[PDB]
C-alpha cells in the first residue's frame, strides 16, 4: 500500500453488517463502537435512545468550526441529505440510518458514510477552487488547524490554488528523512510535467506568512502544493481532494515505513556479522 | 609432534620424572593427568579440589609430589596414595589469586607467585605436621607472573607486572644448609634481593636460570628477550624482536634459549658470551623426508589458516630430557589446547641453517 | 553515604608508581632539501624523560614537519637508513602524528606507517603500546 | 496521557489477530495472523504485501505466518504486518495513541525489547504496554456473574488450535515454572471428527474434508456428562439429536448434505479422554489441571481451584466448564477421602465461563486499556528514550487493588 | 586511495594489541575484571594509540593485560548518513549480548566500540577477530551507502506515485 | 473412564479367570440360567459404542474379562453384519459366525493372553470353548434386532478396535 | 581459635541473620555484640525482585530455591559500585547464562552484584540502619580504645553469606573510608599507618 486509503473501514463494515442483517430479517443486535481516524478524529456508532432499529454514525473534529466557516454544513447536506440529522452531543456531524427504511442499493450510502471525514474537509477545497474558476482574487485564505500543532493554508490566485502545510516532526531524525522525501516531491514535475508543483521550506514558512503567528522551529517543515485548473476543475476536483487531504499523513506514513525497511536491512547485516563472528570459533 | 587435548586453553602443565605422565589444567578448577598408551593418550587421574582456576602446576620428580595453585588463593600438595592423588592444603596467607608455582630442585620447598605482590616460600615441618611459608615482599610492586629456581635451590628468579626480573634468596635454614657462594653474591639471607633488571617496560612473562645458574633469562611484553650474566658483573644483553611478545622461555644449553608466545611458535636465541650479545637464531616451526615412511607422508596431496603447529598463543615451555645444559626434547602447551613435543636434533637436521649454542 | 565518595585507593601503600631534537639542526637540513638527514636529526634526543607535554608536543611537531615534507617515493629509503632503535622511535612518532590530522597529513603518515612496519615488524608497534616513558 | 483518543489494542495470536480501540467490547477487526508477499528488495517492494483474509488467496503472492506458538518468528514480517494494522485497518495516527500489545507467558524479555524497538522507533508511539495473555484472560472473567471480587490469582485454561495450556497465575504474575501443556486442542478435535465422518458419511469432497470437520465441530459439537447415556439418547430418539450439514463442493459448486451425530459429543470428549485420539497422551484435562495446581505453592493451591478461567476458541463448547468442574471435583474429593480414611476442609472447585471467551484476551486488554491506571503503568516515549528499550522488559500488573 | 593504507595500519595495530591472557584481579579478592575498563592498576594498562585516516575517520585502540577496547569513528558525509549510522550503531549495541565483543555504548567521541577480552581470544582465533574488526569497518560503510540509496530510491517512487495520480 | 460390568457376585462362578455369568439364552452351553431382566450380553451391547473408543481398560473383576470378550466379538459381528442385505440373512451370519472357532486364551491369535488365564486342563478347554460359543450365539442374536431397521450408526464402528485388539 | 586467636571480631552471616561478635582473649562480649536484620534469605529475596525488573518473574514461594542457587553461583560483592554499574551499563562482561530447571536459559548481569549490595545498603530492601561495614566499624570504635588496633587487624568472616567474592576487599575499603572520615577527619596523611587485615579462611 503506497497511497493511504480515503474511506474508513470500520464504518463501512459496521453499517454493512447491520444492513445485511436488517435485510435478512433478523432481530437487530445492539451496536456501540468508539474509534478514531488520522488527525484527532473521533467517531461513535450507536443506537440513539437504545433503539436497535436505528444506527447513528458520528464524527468529531476539534477544528470543525473552521471547516464550517467554509461551506462544510451546506456540502454535507447535499451529499447526505436526510441521513444527516442533528449532531450527537460531543460530535460535529451525525448520520442516522433507519434499519427499517433502507434504499434498494445500500452500496452508495455505505460508501459515502465511509467518507464522512473526507466530506467534512471537501468544502474548504471546493470553495477555493471555485474562487480560482471565477477569477475572484484577493479572498482571505482558509486557515485549518487540522492538528493541535499543524496548520493547512488554502488560497486562490489568478491561475492557481495553493495548499500549504505546516507540519511537525517530533522525531528530530525524522526531519532528515523527510527532507529526502521532500526533495523528490520538489523535482516531481520531472516525472509528471502536468502534476502539481511542490515546494518545501525547512524551519521558516513561505514569506507570505512570515507576518502571521505561523510556527518557526527546527522540527517544523512547510510544504506547498500548487494546484492548477486541470486539478481544481469540476472534473478532477474530487480526486484532487482525496489526494491532497491525505498528503500530510502520506508523508509521515512513508517516513515510518522507510524506517521499518531500514530495520530489515539492519537485521540482515547484524545477522551476517554474527555468523562471521561465530565462524571465528574453533 | 602436536596433540590436541582440548580446544580451550591448557592453562599450565607439568611432566613427571620419567616424562611418562603430563598434568594439565584445561582452563578449569581441575588438573587432568594423561598417560601415554601405545601412541594414544589416556586420562588416568582427575584432581578436583581447587575452587578456582588452576594457574600453576609443578611436579617434584623424586618425591613424586604435584603442587598446584589457583585463583582461589590456595595451593595444594598432592601425594599418590596407592591409586588416587590426595590433596593437602597449604595456607599461603595471600588475599589475591596465586599465579605460578615451582618446586625447588631439592624438593624441600616450593614457591608461589601471586597477585598479592609477594612470593610465598613454603616448606614442611615434621613437628606440627603441615606446611608453612615465609613471604618475600620487597621490592615487589605488582603481580608475580613467573618463577624459576637456581640449581642451588636457594636463589630464585621472578618476573612481575612491575616490569622487573629479579633474583632473591629463598634460603630456609630449617630444611637446607647455609648455601655456597655464587657470582650473584655471597650474602644470601632469606628475602635478599640479589639482582634487579633495569627497565620500566613490559610485564615479564617468563624467567629461566641456565643449567649452572650463572645466567638468567626472561621475556617481556615489549617483545624483548634478555639475559643477565653473573660472570660478567651481571651485565644484561637485550634483543628487541620484530614480532609479538614471548610468554615462555628456557635454556637448552648454557648459551641457547628457546622461547614461544603470541606468535604461536618456538624460536631460538643464542648468546655470545665474548660479545655479550643476544642473537635471533630463527623460527623452529617451519611448514620429502629422510626416511621412506617420511618421504611418503610428507608428499603433498591434490585439492584456522595458520602455518604453525599451535593455533593460538604458546604460554608454557619445559625441557623434557637432556636438562637445560644439553636439551634434546622440549614441550610446549598453549591457549589452543595443544601440547607439542619438539626434538632438538630433528630440528637441526631439517634446518641446516640452525646453529645452537 | 558521604564516606564512600572518596577514593581511598588513591593513597594505598601497595599501588604501583613508575630535551628534544635541535629545531635549527632540522630546519637546516630541510631547507637544504636533505630529507633523510632531517629525519635522522629529528629522531635524536627525544623528550622521553621530561614530564612536560609542551616539550613533547614540540619534538612531535619537528618530527611531523619532516615526515610531511617528504615525497611519497622517498620514504622507504629514508626508513631503511635507520637502525632498529630508530625505527621504534619513528613508529612512536607516526602514532603521535595520527592524533593531529591536518591538510591530509594522515595520508602520508599512513605511508610512513606502511614502511616503518616493513622495517621494524609488528614488534615496533608493540613497543609503542608498552612504553611507559614516551614521546 | 489519558485524552480524547482511546488506546489501540492489538492481540496477535498464532492464527488470528484481534485489533481495535480500548473501551469497545468486541474487536473492530479479527483477521488471520498472516502476511502475503512477493517471492534483493529495491524501491518500495517492501510495501507490496497484504494481510489477513486479503492475504490468504492472493494469486501472485506467497502467504507467510510470522507467528509460531504465539511468538514472533520473523520480525521483518511482523513489523510490516503492524504497518497495515495501524495505517490500513485501525487508521490510527500512531503518535497519538498509546498501545497495548499482548504476549504469551514465557515470551522472552528480549522479544519485548524487539517489540518496543518497532513501536517506538518505527511508529513513534507515545506509550506502550505489553500484557501477558493469561493475565488478560483472568481480567476478562471479571465480567462473569459468578465472581464478585476482582482478582488476578487463578488458573487459566487456554486452548487454541495447537496445544492447550494450564497456566497458574498468582497476583498478576504467571507461575512459569508450573505451566503444563496438553497435546490436545483445536486441531486434534478437528482431525478426529474428520475420521468419524469418513467412517460413515459420503459426499464430502475429499478435498474439503478438514474444512467440513472444523465446521461441524464449532457448529454442532459440545460436552456431554455421560457417553453411554448420550449414545442412548441419539439411538432412542435419533429424530431429535441428529443434525444436518449441507455444504458446497468446490469443483461442482454443488450443495452436498451429510448427517452429524456421535461426533457432536465425541469430538470435545477427547479433552477428557485423550486416549481416544492421541496414542501418546492419556491424561484427562481434569487431571492435568489438578497436577498443575498441586505443584504450586501450598498457600495458593485453593485460590487457584476456586478461580479456574477459560480462554480460546476450544473452550466455547457448551458444558466444557461444567464437565471440567465436575471431573476435577471428583478427583480432588476422591483424594481427600483417603486422607480421612488413611478431615481436611473440602476443596472448593469452580470453573468460570462467560460470554467474552472467544476473544477473552483482547476483551480484557480493551477493558484495562480504557482506564486511568493503564496510562500510569504504560512506559512512555520519554522513558524509552532516556532509559532505553530495557524498561519494556517489565510491565507492572494493574486493575485489582484500589 | 587512502582506504587500504588506513585499514592496513589499523590491522597491524590490532595484532599488537590483541595479545592477552587471563588475569585475576589484583585489587579485588577473587574478582576477574577487564583492566582496560576498571583501570585500577596503571601498570596493567598499555599506551592508548590512534590510527587516523583524516580529520574525521579514526580508530582508538586501548590495550591492557587482559582486554582491549576498540573505538571507531565512522565516515558520515552528510545528514542522512549521520542519522543512518547512528540508528545502525544503536541497533547493533542494543543486541550487544549476542554480539559479545561489542560495548553497549561507544567511548565518548566515537560511533561504535568493541571490548575484546582474554576470554574472547581464548575462545576464538585472535587473527580471526582482527579480520572481523577490519571486515566490520569496511562493511558498515557499504551498508550505510546502500541504506542511503534505498531511502532515496523509495523516496522517488513515493513522490511519483502521489504526483502521478492528480 | 471406560464402562465396566456390575454383574460380579460373591457366588459368581469362574471358567479360567473369566466370569461364568448367567445369560438368558436357549442356545446350549454352561452359561447359568438368568432370572433377571439383564445379563452380561446386555451390558456389552449397551456399552459398546462407548467402550470401543477406549485403548486402556482396567480389569476389576473376572466379569470384566467376560465383558471384554463380548465387546471384542460385537465388533467381529459388525464385520459380517455389515455386508448383509436382510435381518434374516444376518441372523444366519450370527449363527454361522457363532459356530466358527475363534482363538481362545493361551493360543496365538488370541489378543490379551497376558490378561486371560488359559484353560488348565482338557475339561476347562471344552467348557470354556462352549461358554464362549454360547456367548457368541446369544450376543450375535441380540445384535441383529438392533443393527437392522424395520444401520450405519452401527456400521461406522466397524473400523474401530477396542483396546486396539482383535479376535481375528 | 583456628587461626590461633584469643581476641578479635567475628563477622558472621548465615541464611537467617548477621552478627558481629567481638571477642577478647577468652570469651565474647555480649555488650558489644550487634545484629544485622539482613542475610542470606534477604539477598535471595532481593535477587528475585531484581530479576523481575529484568523480565523474569519468579514466584516468591515456587522458585525461591532456584533463585537461591543462582545467587550462590553468580552473585558477588561489588568493590566500587560506581565502577560495577559502568561495567553493567556499558559492557556485557558481567552477563552470564543460567539454565533453569525446566530447560529455559536466562541471562544474569548487573543484578549479580546488586543483590548482595543490600548488606551494605539496607535501605535498598527497605531495612533500617547502616550496612554491615559501618556496623562493624561502629562496634569496634565503641570498644576499649586500647584493644581497638588488635580488633581491626583481626576481623574474621564466618557463615555462608560471607563467601561472596570480593566481600573481604569491600569491607576493608569501606572501613578505611569510615576511618578516614570519622577518626582522622579527612587527614589522608595518616591513613597509610592504619592496619586492617580481614581474614578470609579457606573453610568459612
Ligand atoms: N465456537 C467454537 N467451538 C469450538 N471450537 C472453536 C470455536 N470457534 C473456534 N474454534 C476453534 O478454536 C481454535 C482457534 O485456533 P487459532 O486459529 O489459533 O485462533 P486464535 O489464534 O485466535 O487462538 C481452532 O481450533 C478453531 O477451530
Ligand atoms: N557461595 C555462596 N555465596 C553467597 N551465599 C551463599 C553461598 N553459599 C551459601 N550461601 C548462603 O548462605 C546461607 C547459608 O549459610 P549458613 O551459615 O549455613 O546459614 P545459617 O548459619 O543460618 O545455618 C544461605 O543464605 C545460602 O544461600
Ligand atoms: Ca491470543
Amino acid at each position: 500500500m503506497i497511497l493511504l486509503e480515503v474511506n474508513n473501514r470500520i464504518i463501512e463494515e459496521t453499517l454493512a453488517l447491520k444492513f445485511e442483517n436488517a435485510a435478512a430479517g433478523n432481530k437487530p443486535e445492539a451496536v456501540e463502537v468508539t474509534f478514531a481516524d488520522f488527525d484527532g478524529v473521533l467517531y461513535h456508532i450507536s443506537n440513539p435512545n437504545g433503539d436497535k432499529t436505528k444506527v447513528m454514525v458520528s464524527i468529531s473534529l476539534k477544528f470543525y468550526k473552521e471547516l464550517q466557516a467554509h461551506g462544510a454544513d451546506e456540502l454535507l447536506k447535499r451529499v447526505y441529505g436526510s441521513y444527516l440529522v442533528n449532531p450527537e452531543s460531543g460530535y460535529n456531524v451525525s448520520l442516522l440510518y433507519d434499519l427499517e427504511n433502507l434504499p434498494a442499493s445500500k452500496d452508495s450510502i455505505v460508501h459515502q458514510a465511509g467518507m464522512l471525514k473526507r466530506n467534512c474537509f471537501a468544502s474548504v477545497f471546493e470553495k477555493y477552487f471555485q474562487f480560482q474558476e471565477e477569477g475572484k482574487e484577493g479572498e482571505n485564505r482558509a486557515v485549518i488547524h487540522y492538528r493541535d500543532d499543524e496548520t493547512m493554508y488554502v488560497e486562490s490566485k489568478k491561475d492557481r490554488v495553493t495548499v500549504v502545510f505546516s507540519t511537525v516532526f517530533k522525531d528530530d531524525d525524522d526531519v532528515v528523512i523527510g527532507k529526502v522525501f521532500m526533495q523528490e516531491f520538489k523535482e516531481g514535475r520531472r516525472a509528471s510535467h502536468t502534476a502539481p508543483q511542490v515546494l518545501f521550506s525547512h524551519r521558516e514558512p513561505p514569506l507570505e506568512l512570515k507576518d502571521t503567528d505561523a510556527a518557526v522551529g527546527d522540527n517544523i517543515g512547510y510544504i506547498t502544493f500548487v494546484l492548477f485548473p486541470r486539478h481544481t476543475n469540476a472534473s478532477a476536483r474530487d480526486n484532487t481532494i482525496n489526494l491532497i487531504h491525505t498528503f500530510r499523513d502520506y508523508l509521515h506514513y512513508h517516513i515510518k515505513c522507510s524506517k521499518a525497511y531500514i530495520h530489515t536491512r539492519m537485521r540482515a547485516k547484524t545477522s551476517d556479522f554474527l555468523k562471521v563472528l561465530n565462524r571465528a570459533r574453533p | 609432534a602436536y596433540h590436541s587435548f582440548l580446544v580451550e586453553p591448557i592453562s599450565c602443565h607439568a611432566w613427571n620424572k620419567d616424562r611418562t605422565q603430563i598434568a594439565i589444567c584445561p582452563n578449569n578448577h581441575e588438573v587432568h593427568i594423561y598417560e601415554k598408551s601405545g601412541n594414544k593418550w589416556v586420562q588416568v587421574h582427575e584432581l578436583k579440589e581447587h575452587n578456582g582456576q588452576v594457574t600453576g602446576v609443578d611436579w617434584a620428580p623424586d618425591s613424586n609430589r604435584i603442587v598446584t595453585c589457583g585463583t582461589d588463593r590456595n595451593a595444594y600438595v598432592w601425594t599418590l596414595k596407592g591409586r588416587t592423588w590426595k590433596p593437602t592444603l597449604v595456607i599461603l596467607r595471600i588475599n589475591r589469586a596465586a599465579r605460578c608455582v615451582r618446586w625447588a630442585p631439592n624438593e624441600k620447598k616450593f614457591a608461589v607467585g601471586s597477585g598479592s605482590r609477594v612470593i610465598s616460600i613454603c616448606y614442611f615441618e615434621q613437628e606440627n605436621d603441615w606446611w608453612v611459608c615465609k613471604h618475600i615482599k620487597k621490592p615487589i610492586r605488582s603481580t608475580v607472573l613467573s618463577l624459576d629456581w637456581h640449581p642451588n635451590s636457594v636463589l630464585l628468579a621472578a618476573g612481575s607486572c612491575d616490569f622487573k626480573c629479579r633474583i632473591f634468596s629463598a634460603y630456609i635454614k630449617e630444611v637446607e644448609e647455609r648455601p655456597a657462594p655464587t657470582p650473584w653474591g655471597s650474602k644470601m639471607p632469606f628475602g635478599e634481593l640479589m639482582f634487579e633488571s633495569s627497565s620500566s617496560c613490559g610485564w615479564v612473562h617468563g624467567v629461566c636460570f641456565s643449567a649452572n645458574g650463572s645466567r638468567v633469562a626472561w621475556v617481556s611484553h615489549d617483545s624483548t628477550v634478555c639475559l643477565a650474566d653473573a660472570d660478567k658483573k651481571m651485565a644484561v644483553a637485550t634483543l628487541a624482536s620484530e614480532t609479538l611478545p614471548l610468554l615462555a622461555v628456557t635454556f637448552i644449553t648454557e648459551s641457547s634459549l628457546v622461547a614461544a608466545g603470541h606468535d604461536c611458535f618456538p624460536v631460538l636465541f643464542t648468546y655470545d658470551s665474548a660479545a655479550g650479545k643476544l642473537s635471533f637464531g630463527g623460527r623452529l616451526d617451519v611448514p620429502r623426508g629422510l626416511t621412506a615412511r617420511e618421504r611418503f607422508q610428507n608428499l603433498d596431496k591434490k585439492a584456522a589458516g595458520l602455518d604453525s603447529l599451535h593455533k593460538n598463543s604458546v604460554s608454557q615451555i619445559s625441557v623434557l630430557s637432556g636438562g637445560k645444559a644439553k636439551c634434546s626434547q622440549f614441550c610446549t602447551t598453549g591457549m589452543d589446547g595443544g601440547m607439542s613435543i619438539w626434538d632438538v636434533r630433528s630440528l637441526e637436521s631439517a634446518l641446516k641453517d640452525l646453529k645452537i649454542v | 553515604a558521604r564516606f564512600r565518595k572518596v577514593d581511598v585507593d588513591e593513597y594505598d601503600e601497595n599501588k604501583f608508581v613508575d630535551a628534544g631534537p635541535d629545531e635549527g639542526e632540522v630546519d637546516s637540513c630541510l631547507r637544504q632539501g636533505n630529507m633523510t638527514a632531517a629525519l635522522q636529526a629529528a629522531l635524536k634526543n627525544p623528550p622521553i624523560n621530561t614530564k612536560s607535554q609542551a616539550v613533547k608536543d614540540r619534538a612531535g611537531s619537528i618530527v611531523l614537519k619532516v615526515l610531511i615534507s617528504f615525497k611519497a617515493n622517498d620514504i622507504e629509503k629514508a626508513v631503511q637508513s635507520l637502525d632498529k632503535n630508530g625505527v621504534d622511535l619513528l613508529m612512536k612518532y607516526i602514532y603521535k602524528g595520527f592524533e593531529s590530522p591536518s591538510d591530509n597529513s594522515s595520508a602520508v603518515l599512513l605511508q610512513w606507517h606502511e614502511k616503518a612496519l616493513a622495517a621494524g615488524g609488528v614488534g615496533s608497534i608493540v613497543r609503542v603500546l608498552t612504553a611507559r616513558k614516551t614521546v | 496521557m489519558a485524552g480524547r483518543l482511546p488506546a489501540c489494542v492489538v492481540d496477535c495470536g498464532t492464527g488470528y489477530t484481534k485489533l481495535g480501540y480500548a473501551g469497545n467490547t468486541e474487536p473492530q477487526f479479527i483477521i488471520p495472523s498472516c502476511i502475503a508477499i512477493k517471492e534483493v528488495m529495491k524501491g518500495v517492494d517492501d510495501l507490496d504485501f497484504f494481510i489477513g483474509d486479503e492475504a490468504i488467496e492472493k494469486p501472485t503472492y506467497a502467504t507467510k505466518w510470522p507467528i509460531r506458538h504465539g511468538i514472533v518468528e520473523d520480525w521483518d514480517l511482523m513489523e510490516r504486518f503492524m504497518e497495515q494494522v495501524i495505517f490500513k485497518y485501525l487508521r490510527a495516527e500512531p503518535e497519538d495513541h498509546y498501545f497495548l500489545l499482548t504476549e504469551p507467558p514465557l515470551n522472552t524479555p528480549e522479544n519485548r525489547e524487539y517489540t518496543a524497538e518497532i513501536m517506538f522507533e518505527s511508529f513513534n508511539v507515545p506509550g506502550l504496554y505489553i500484557a501477558v495473555q493469561a493475565v488478560l484472560a483472568l481480567a476478562a472473567s471479571w465480567t462473569s456473574r459468578q465472581v464478585g471480587e476482582r482478582t488476578l490469582t487463578g488458573t487459566v485454561i487456554d486452548s487454541g488450535d495447537g496445544v492447550t495450556h494450564v497456566i497458574p497465575v498468582a497476583e498478576g504474575y504467571v507461575i512459569g515454572s508450573c505451566i503444563k501443556h496438553i497435546p490436545i486442542a483445536g486441531r486434534d478435535i478437528t482431525y478426529f471428527i474428520q475420521q468419524l465422518l469418513r467412517d460413515r458419511e459420503v459426499g464430502i469432497p475429499p478435498e474439503q474434508s478438514l474444512e467440513t470437520a472444523k465446521a461441524v465441530k464449532e457448529r454442532y459439537s459440545y460436552v456431554c456428562p455421560d457417553l453411554v447415556k448420550e449414545f442412548n439418547k441419539y439411538d432412542t430418539d435419533g429424530s431429535k439429536w441428529i443434525k444436518q450439514y449441507t455444504g458446497i463442493n468446490a469443483i461442482s459448486k454443488k450443495e452436498f448434505s451429510i448427517d452429524v451425530g456421535y461426533e457432536r459429543f465425541l469430538g470435545p470428549e477427547i479433552f477428557f479422554h485423550p486416549e481416544f485420539a492421541n496414542p501418546d497422551f492419556t491424561q484427562p484435562i481434569s487431571e492435568v489441571v489438578d497436577e498443575v495446581i498441586q505443584n504450586c505453592p501450598i498457600d495458593v493451591r485453593r485460590p487457584l481451584y476456586k478461580n479456574i478461567v477459560l480462554s480460546g476458541g476450544s473452550t466455547m463448547f457448551r458444558d466444557f466448564g461444567r464437565r471440567l468442574q465436575r471431573d476435577l471435583k471428583r478427583t480432588v474429593d476422591a483424594r481427600l477421602k483417603l486422607s480421612e480414611e488413611l478431615k481436611p476442609k473440602p476443596i472448593d472447585v469452580q470453573v468460570i465461563t462467560h460470554h467474552m471467551q472467544r476473544y477473552a484476551v483482547w476483551f480484557g486488554g480493551s477493558m484495562l486499556a480504557s482506564t486511568p491506571e493503564f496510562y500510569q503503568v504504560c512506559h512512555t516515549k520519554k522513558d524509552y528514550e532516556e532509559i532505553g528499550p530495557s524498561i519494556c522488559r517489565h510491565n507492572p500488573v494493574f486493575g485489582v487493588m484500589s | 586511495a587512502t582506504l587500504r593504507p588506513y585499514l592496513s595500519a589499523v590491522r597491524a595495530t590490532l595484532q599488537a594489541a590483541l595479545c592477552l591472557e587471563n588475569f585475576s584481579s589484583q585489587v579485588v579478592e577473587r574478582h576477574n575484571k577487564p583492566e582496560v575498563e576498571v583501570r585500577s592498576s596503571k601498570e596493567l594498562l598499555l599506551q592508548p594509540v590512534t590510527i587516523s585516516r583524516n580529520e574525521k575517520e579514526k580508530v582508538l585502540i586501548e590495550g591492557s593485560i587482559n582486554s582491549v577496547r576498540v573505538s571507531i569513528a565512522v565516515k558520515q558525509a552528510d545528514e542522512i548518513e549521520k542519522i543512518l549510522c547512528h540508528k545502525f550503531m544503536r541497533f547493533m549495541m542494543m543486541r550487544a549480548e549476542n554480539f559479545f565483543i561489542l560495548r553497549r555504548k561507544p567511548v565518548e567521541g566515537y560511533d561504535i566500540s568493541f571490548l575484546i577480552t582474554n576470554f574472547h581470544t581464548e575462545q576464538m582465533y585472535k587473527h580471526k577477530l582482527v579480520d572481523f574488526v577490519i571486515h566490520f569497518m569496511e562493511e558498515i560503510d557499504k551498508e550505510i551507502s546502500e541504506m542511503k540509496l534505498s531511502v532515496n530510491a523509495r523516496a522517488r517512487i513515493v513522490a511519483e506515485e502521489f504526483l502521478k495520480n492528480f | 473412564p471406560a464402562y465396566h460390568s456390575s454383574l460380579m457376585d460373591p457366588d459368581t462362578k469362574l471358567i479360567g479367570n473369566m466370569a461364568l455369568l448367567p445369560i438368558r439364552s436357549q442356545f446350549k452351553g454352561p452359561a447359568p440360567r438368568e432370572t433377571k431382566d439383564t445379563d452380561i450380553v446386555d451390558e456389552a451391547i449397551y456399552y459398546f459404542k462407548a467402550n470401543v473408543f477406549f485403548k486402556n481398560y482396567e480389569i476389576k473383576n473376572e466379569a470384566d474379562r467376560t465383558l471384554i470378550y463380548i465387546t471384542l466379538y460385537i465388533s467381529e459381528c459388525l464385520k459380517k453384519l455389515q455386508k448383509c442385505n436382510s435381518k434374516s440373512q444376518g441372523e444366519k451370519e450370527m449363527y454361522t459366525l457363532g459356530i466358527t472357532n475363534f482363538p481362545i486364551p493361551g493360543e496365538p491369535g488370541f489378543p490379551l493372553n497376558a490378561i486371560y488365564a488359559k484353560p488348565a486342563n482338557k475339561q476347562e478347554d471344552e467348557v470354556m470353548r462352549a461358554y464362549l460359543q454360547q456367548l457368541r450365539q446369544e450376543t450375535g442374536l441380540r445384535l441383529c434386532e438392533k443393527v437392522f431397521d424395520p444401520s450405519k450408526w452401527w456400521t461406522c464402528f466397524v473400523k474401530r478396535q477396542f483396546m486396539n485388539k482383535s479376535l481375528s | 581459635y583456628a587461626q590461633g586467636l584469643l581476641t578479635g571480631v567475628v563477622v558472621d552471616s548465615g541464611d537467617g541473620v548477621t552478627h558481629i561478635c567481638p571477642v577478647y582473649e577468652g570469651f565474647s562480649l555480649p555488650h558489644l555484640t550487634r545484629r544485622l536484620d539482613i542475610a542470606g534469605r534477604d539477598i535471595t529475596r532481593y535477587l528475585i525482585k531484581l530479576l523481575l525488573l529484568r523480565g523474569y518473574a519468579f514466584n516468591h514461594s515456587a522458585d525461591f530455591e532456584t533463585v537461591r542457587m543462582i545467587k550462590e553461583k553468580l552473585c558477588y560483592v561489588g568493590y566500587n559500585i560506581e565502577q560495577e554499574q559502568k561495567l553493567a551499563l556499558e559492557t556485557t562482561v558481567l552477563v552470564e547464562s543460567y539454565t533453569l530447571p525446566d530447560g529455559r536459559i536466562i541471562k544474569v548481569g548487573g543484578e549479580r552484584f546488586e543483590a548482595p549490595e543490600a548488606l551494605f545498603q539496607p535501605h535498598l530492601i527497605n531495612v533500617e540502619g547502616v550496612g554491615v561495614a559501618e556496623l562493624l566499624f561502629n562496634t569496634i570504635q565503641a570498644a576499649d580504645i586500647d584493644t581497638r588496633s588488635e580488633f581491626y587487624k583481626h576481623i574474621v568472616l564466618s557463615g555462608g553469606s560471607t563467601m561472596y567474592p570480593g566481600l573481604p576487599s569491600r569491607l576493608e575499603r569501606e572501613l578505611k573510608q569510615l576511618y578516614l572520615e570519622r577518626v582522622l577527619k579527612g587527614d589522608v596523611e595518616k591513613l597509610s599507618k592504619f592496619k586492617i587485615r580481614i581474614e578470609d579462611p579457606p573453610r568459612r
